[PDB]
RNA sequence: CGCGAAGAACCUUACCUGGUCUUGACAUCCACGGAAGUUUUCAGAGAUGAGAAUGUGCCUUCGGGAACCGUGAGACAGGUGCUGCAUGGCUGUCGUCAGCUCGUGUUGUGAAAUGUUGGGUUAAGUCCCGCAACGAGCGCAACCCUUAUCCUUUGUUGCCAGCGGUCCGGCCGGGAACUCAAAGGAGACUGCCAGUGAUAAACUGGAGGAAGGUGGGGAUGACGUCAAGUCAUCAUGGCCCUUACGACCAGGGCUACACACGUGCUACAAUGGCGCAUACAAAGAGAAGCGACCUCGCGAGAGCAAGCGGACCUCAUAAAGUGCGUCGUAGUCCGGAUUGGAGUCUGCAACUCGACUCCAUGAAGUCGGAAUCGCUAGUAAUCGUGGAUCAGAAUGCCACGGUG
RNA sequence: CAGAAGUGUGCAGC
C-alpha cells in the first residue's frame, strides 16, 4: 500500500505517495525530467533519497499544485521527507539533521500602507 | 474622432441659423457659441461669430476649413510673451 | 456643500428618469442602428439634442448622502470616507471592523 | 497624539454592533440612509428622555427599533399612547412597518452616555465645569465603576484661549482588548462656543 | 547592528560540481534575482576555462583564485584627533568575498562579445596572474605596504 | 428532488445556531440530511484617509465578512419542507432556497 | 510638493465674460385659486418666456381636508464670505521612544526631594536584591487578527487514493481517503538539561518539536510639545453681505509656458532585442453589471448570444522562465519621444481638452557634476495580476503572487 | 587643524 505525505512551501502544496519500486518518479502525470527544466528542482526532488540511498529502490507518484517552480520544488521534497519517515520512522533522527523537516515557514511579506513594497520606503527629500 | 457609424456632429440651433442665413445670402454674420459643432459644406461663405469666452471672433468659412469644428479658429487664451 | 448644490443634484437625479430611462430607445436603438437607414439614424441624432441636457445620467455628480461631499466617495456605503468612519466606529454599520492581516 | 475609538476596536470582541442586518451591495446603502433618518429623528425627539442608545434591527423585510432609556415611562406614554406615534412616524421614515421596544437603563450614573449628556446639560446651565465633573466621578464611583475618567475642552469659563481639564479615578485600561470600557461624547453649545465632552467608564474585564 | 550578532544563513551548494563557494559566486554574479542565467554563464565560462586550462573546472577557478585573494586590507582608525589608514590581517571568508567581487566587477566592465567569454578570459589572465582584478590585489597590498607606519 | 439552502451572515456563531437549528428540526421532521458545507468566506477591505485634510499617508483599513454555509435536503417530505418554511431566523441571517 | 483630489471634456466648479431672478435654487408658517401630472408648438445659447392639446385620489360627520402646483405679504432662508491665533471633532510629529504621575509617610523655612535613585538584567520604570519609603495608576507585556504543525466534524459548486466504465475529459458510476473550504480544539512555557551568576533575576550551549527564547507580520500610539493642519467634510462663538459675497444658464479656465524644484515611468542594451513553441500563481470584482462560444475586422472592436447575485458562469492563455533560430558592439533589428495620415469606443458633445488601435516618422540618450536616498531575508532587486474612484479617462494609490 | 550669526513685541491655565 502507498505511503504517504503531505508537504507544502510558500503557497505550493503537494501530495506524495511513495512505495516499493524501481526507482520511477512521476509528477502530474510527467516525468520528473520533462516537469521541471532547472537543475536545481531536480536536485532539491532527489536530495532526500540520494542521503537515504534508495533511489533505486522506491517508486513514487506525486501532484503538486500552486506556486512556481521553486515553491513546487521544496513542497515536494518536504512530502517526499515526511512520506519516507511514515515509511521508516528511524530515519527520522537522520533527516531531522538533513534539515528537511522543517517546514520552511517564509511566507511572503504583504505590503504595508505608506510604502511602496514590503519596507521599501518612498524616497526622502530635506527640501 | 467622432466614431464614423454615426456620422458628423452639428447642434440643431446653429442648423435653422445656416439655413435662412443660406436663404439671406449671410446677410449679417451669425453669432454662435457651438464651438463644438462642424463646418458643414453648406456652410461654405457664411462668417460665422464664435464665442471664445468673453468675444465673438468673426470666421470666414473658407472652403478649405469643411469638417472641422467651428472652435479650431477661436483661440481661447491670450499669450505674447513673458518679457 | 452648499445647500444649491445639493438641491441642483436632487434635480438633476429626479430629471434622468422622465427622460433618458424612457427614451433611451432614441440612442441606443436608432442613434446606435446600422440595421436602418441614415436619414432616420441622422434624425434621431438631431433630435436627441433637444432634450433637457441636465437629463443625461453623465452630469451626475454622485455625492455623499449625510453631506453633499463630492470627493472621496464609497458607493457601497453612500458616505464619504468621514462619514463612514464616524459611523464605523460608533458601530452604526452591521458588519464592518478594523482589519488586520 | 491620537487614540483608537475605544469602542470600534472593541466591536465583535466584548461590544456588539448597534445594526444588526444583512444586505446586498443593492440595499445595504438604502438600509444604512433610513437607519441614520430614524436614528436623528428619534434623538432629536427624545432628547429629554435620557435615551442612551438605539438599536436597530431588520428583520423579516421589517424594522424594529430597541430604546435603552433611564427614564422609561416618559417614552413610553401613559397607557403607551407615546409609543404609538414613535411606531407610526417611524414606518413612515423607513417605508417598512415599524415596531418598537423599550429598555431600562437601571443605573444610568454608569452609562457613558447619560454621564456625558447630564454634564452637558449643566454646563449650558452655567455650572461650573469643574462641579460638574466632580459630580460625576463621585457618583460613577460610588454607584460601583471599576473605574473613569472625564474629560472636557475649549473655552471653560469663557476664557479667552482654550483648554483642556481632565480627571480620573480607579483604574481605567484602554489598551486592554478584554476591558469593557464604555465611551461617549458630547458637546454643549454655550454662549462661547462648543465645549467638548469625553467620558470613559470601566465595568471590568471580559 | 550593535545588540546583535547573526548566525549565519545556510547556503545550498552548487548543483553540478558541488561547491559552496561556486554557489556564492553565481550568488554575487546574479542580477535581479535570475539565478538560472547566472548558472549558465558560470558553466560555459568554467567549461571553456577547463578546456583552455587542461585543468578540471573547480581546479582552474580555485587556481585563479588564488592569485588575487588579498592578503590585507585598509581600515580607517580614528584618533582623537585624526584618522589613519591602518593594515589589517583579512580573514579568509572576507578573502574570497573580495576576490569574487573583484572578479566579477573586472569582467563586468570588459568589452568581449558575451559575458561568459568576458568572465572566461578574466580568469585565465587571474589564472596567468594578470589584469585588472590582479592589479586590485596588487595596489590594495602597495597601499596597506605604504600606511604600514601606522599599524 | 432535493432542496438546497444558503445562509450568509455576518456572524459565524449565528450563521452556526441557524444551521444547527435547521439540521436538528430537519432530522426530528424525518428528513435526510447531507451537512452543513462550509463554502469560502467572501470578505471586502476597504482603505480610508482618516484626516479631514492631507496626510495621505494616515489611514484606516476596514474588513467585512460574509460567512456562508450550504445544506442540502436530500429527501424533502411535504412535513420537512413545512416545517423548514416556518422557521424564523434573527435578522442577521440570510436564508435563500432552491429546489 | 502622484498632497485634500479613491480619478476637472459638459457636470464636478468653488473661478472668468455675458445673459437672467429677488421671501429666493433649498425650509416652516399664513391667505388666495387649482388635483399631481401628461403631449406638444413658437422664440432664445440656454436659462426662461409665452400658447395650445390632455387628466380628478380620499372621507366629505360638505366647512373642506391629504399630496403637489401657481400666486401674494412678512418673519426668514442662503453665503465654498473673514478669523484654525476664539472653538469642538478629527489628524500629523518627537515615537511604539520607555517613559509620565498620584495617595499616605518622611526630609527641607520654602520652591522641592524620596519613591522613580543604587548592583545585576531585559526589547522594556522587564525582573531580582538593597534602600525612609510603602502602595497605586497611565504606559511595556498579555488579551485581538493573520501566518508556520497537528487533530475532530461536515463534504458541494470543492477533491480523486483505491475500485468498475470511458469517447482519455474527474468526464462517468463511485469514495470521504488526499488537497481544500471553515467551525472547534491542541502546541511554545525558558517547559526540560548542563555551564555561568550574588543559594537571585537572568545569560551561554543542548535535547525534543512544524516552530525557541517578543517564532514572523499587523492592529494597538502614555503625560504632553509644535498658538502644527483643517471655519472648504461637518458642527460652532464673533464679524460681514441680504436687488448681492445669495440663485439659474451657455461658453471659457483650473490643461497657459521664458523658466527652477520635488515624486515617478521608460531607457542608454548582448545578464539583451526580435520571432516560433511550451510550462508554473495568488488575491479580487460582477445586474444602469461581468459578458463566453460562433461570425466579421491586421487591430482597437462590431453582430449574435450562453451562463452568473457566483468554490459552479464571465472578467482571464500571468510574466519573468525553459528550448530553438537570428542580430554582432553599431546611435544598431538598442530607445520610442515628436508629427502626418486612417480608425474604434464612451458621451447631448472628444476644437480648447479623453483613451486605445493601424500605417508612417525614428529626438535626446552610450550609466549621468557638486550632492543625495531606500533596504537586515522570502528583505532589496526584478516580473506579472486584481481592486476603489469611474459613462470614458493611471506611469498614482491600495492589495496579490512568481524568481530571489 | 578650521566651524561665525540668529530683528521688535505680546495674551490663558488661581
Ligand atoms: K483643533
Ligand atoms: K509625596
Ligand atoms: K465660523
Ligand atoms: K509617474
Ligand atoms: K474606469
Ligand atoms: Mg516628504
Ligand atoms: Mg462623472
Ligand atoms: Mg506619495
Ligand atoms: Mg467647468
Ligand atoms: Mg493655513
Ligand atoms: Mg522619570
Ligand atoms: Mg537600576
Ligand atoms: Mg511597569
Ligand atoms: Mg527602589
Ligand atoms: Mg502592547
Ligand atoms: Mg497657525
Ligand atoms: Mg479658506
Ligand atoms: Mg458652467
Ligand atoms: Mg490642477
Ligand atoms: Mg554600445
Ligand atoms: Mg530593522
Ligand atoms: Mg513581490
Ligand atoms: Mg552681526
Ligand atoms: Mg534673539
Amino acid at each position: 500500500n502507498q505511503y504517504y505525505g503531505t508537504g507544502r512551501r510558500k503557497s505550493s502544496a503537494a501530495r506524495v505517495f511513495i512505495k516499493p519500486g524501481n526507482g520511477k518518479i512521476v509528477i502530474n502525470q510527467r516525468s520528473l525530467e520533462q516537469y521541471f527544466g532547472r537543475e536545481t528542482a531536480r536536485m532539491v526532488v532527489r536530495q532526500p533519497l540520494e542521503l537515504v540511498d534508495m533511489v533505486e529502490k522506491l517508486d513514487l507518484y506525486i501532484t503538486v499544485k500552486g506556486g512556481g517552480i521553486s515553491g513546487q520544488a521544496g513542497a515536494i521534497r518536504h512530502g517526499i521527507t515526511r512520506a519516507l519517515m511514515e515509511y521508516d520512522e528511524s530515519l527520522r533522527s537522520e533527516l531531522r539533521k538533513a534539515g528537511f523537516v522543517t517546514r520552511d515557514a517564509r511566507q511572503v511579506e504583504r505590503k504595508k500602507v505608506g510604502l511602496r513594497k514590503a519596507r521599501r520606503r518612498p524616497q526622502f527629500s530635506k527640501r | 474622432p467622432r466614431s464614423l457609424k454615426k456620422g458628423p456632429f452639428i447642434d440643431l440651433h446653429l442648423l435653422k441659423k445656416v439655413e435662412k442665413a443660406v436663404e439671406s445670402g449671410d446677410k449679417k454674420p451669425l453669432r454662435t457659441w457651438s464651438r463644438r459643432s462642424t463646418i458643414f459644406p453648406n456652410m461654405i461663405g457664411l462668417t460665422i461669430a464664435v464665442h471664445n469666452g468673453r468675444q465673438h471672433v468673426p470666421v470666414f468659412v473658407t472652403d478649405e476649413m469643411v469638417g472641422h469644428k467651428l472652435g479650431e479658429f477661436a483661440p481661447t487664451r491670450t499669450y505674447r510673451g513673458h518679457a | 456643500a452648499k445647500q444649491s448644490m445639493k438641491a441642483r443634484e436632487v434635480k438633476r437625479v429626479a430629471l434622468a428618469d422622465k427622460y433618458f430611462a424612457k427614451r433611451a430607445e432614441l440612442k441606443a436603438i436608432i442613434s446606435d442602428v446600422n440595421a436602418a437607414s441614415d436619414e432616420d439614424r441622422w434624425n434621431a441624432v438631431l433630435k436627441l439634442q433637444t432634450l433637457p441636457r441636465d437629463s443625461s445620467p453623465s452630469r451626475q455628480r454622485n455625492r455623499c448622502r449625510q453631506t453633499g461631499r463630492p470627493h472621496g466617495f464609497l458607493r457601497k456605503f453612500g458616505l464619504s470616507r468621514i462619514k463612514v468612519r464616524e459611523a464605523a466606529m460608533r458601530g452604526e454599520i452591521p458588519g464592518l471592523k478594523k482589519a488586520s492581516w | 497624539g491620537q487614540k483608537v475609538h475605544p469602542n470600534g476596536i472593541r466591536l465583535g470582541i466584548v461590544k456588539p454592533w448597534n445594526s444588526t442586518w444583512f444586505a446586498n451591495t443593492k440595499e445595504f446603502a438604502d438600509n444604512l440612509d433610513s437607519d441614520f433618518k430614524v436614528r436623528q429623528y428619534l434623538t432629536k425627539e427624545l432628547a429629554k428622555a435620557s435615551v442612551s442608545r438605539i438599536v436597530i434591527e431588520r428583520p423579516a423585510k421589517s424594522i424594529r427599533v430597541t430604546i435603552h432609556t433611564a427614564r422609561p415611562g416618559i417614552v413610553i406614554g401613559k397607557k403607551g399612547e407615546d409609543v404609538e406615534k414613535l411606531r407610526k412616524v417611524v414606518a413612515d421614515i423607513a417605508g417598512v412597518p415599524a415596531q418598537i421596544n423599550i429598555a431600562e437603563v437601571r443605573k444610568p450614573e454608569l452609562d457613558a452616555k447619560l454621564v456625558a449628556d447630564s454634564i452637558t446639560s449643566q454646563l449650558e446651565r452655567r455650572v461650573m465645569f469643574r462641579r460638574a465633573m466632580k459630580r460625576a466621578v463621585q457618583n460613577a464611583m460610588r454607584l460601583g465603576a471599576k473605574g473613569i475618567k472625564v474629560e472636557v475642552s475649549g473655552r471653560l469659563g469663557g476664557a479667552e484661549i482654550a483648554r483642556t481639564e481632565w480627571y480620573r479615578e480607579g483604574r481605567v485600561p484602554l489598551h486592554t482588548l478584554r476591558a469593557d470600557i464604555d465611551y461617549n461624547t458630547s458637546e454643549a453649545h454655550t454662549t462661547y462656543g462648543v465645549i467638548g465632552v469625553k467620558v470613559w467608564i470601566f465595568k471590568g474585564e471580559i | 547592528p550593535r545588540r546583535r550578532v547573526i548566525g549565519q544563513r545556510k547556503i545550498l551548494p552548487d548543483p553540478k560540481f558541488g561547491s559552496e563557494l561556486l554557489a556564492k559566486f553565481v550568488n554575487i554574479l546574479m542580477v535581479d534575482g535570475k539565478k538560472s542565467t547566472a548558472e549558465s554563464i558560470v558553466y560555459s565560462a568554467l567549461e571553456t576555462l577547463a578546456q583552455r586550462s587542461g585543468k578540471s573546472e573547480l581546479e582552474a577557478f580555485e587556481v585563479a583564485l588564488e592569485n588575487v585573494r588579498p592578503t590585507v586590507e585598509v581600515k580607517s582608525r580614528r584618533v582623537g584627533g585624526s584618522t589613519y589608514q591602518v593594515p589589517v590581517e583579512v580573514r579568509p571568508v572576507r578573502r574570497n568575498a573580495l576576490a569574487m567581487r573583484w572578479i566579477v566587477e573586472a569582467a563586468r566592465k570588459r568589452g568581449d562579445k558575451s559575458m561568459a567569454l568576458r568572465l572566461a578570459n578574466e580568469l585565465s589572465d587571474a589564472a596567468e596572474n594578470k589584469g585588472t582584478a590582479v592589479k586590485k590585489r596588487e595596489d590594495v597590498h602597495r597601499m596597506a605596504e605604504a600606511n604600514k607606519a601606522f599599524a | 428532488q432535493r432542496i438546497r439552502i444558503r445562509l450568509k451572515a455576518f456572524d459565524h456563531r449565528l450563521i452556526d445556531q441557524a444551521t444547527a437549528e435547521i439540521v436538528e428540526t430537519a432530522k426530528r421532521t424525518g428528513a435526510q440530511v447531507r451537512g452543513p458545507i462550509p463554502l469560502p468566506t467572501r470578505k471586502e477591505r476597504f482603505t480610508v484617509l482618516i484626516s479631514p485634510h492631507v496626510n495621505k499617508d494616515a489611514r484606516d483599513q476596514y474588513e467585512i465578512r460574509t460567512h456562508l454555509r450550504l445544506v442540502d435536503i436530500v429527501e424533502p417530505t411535504e412535513k420537512t419542507v413545512d416545517a423548514l418554511m416556518r422557521l424564523d431566523l434573527a435578522a442577521g441571517v440570510d436564508v435563500q432556497i432552491s429546489l
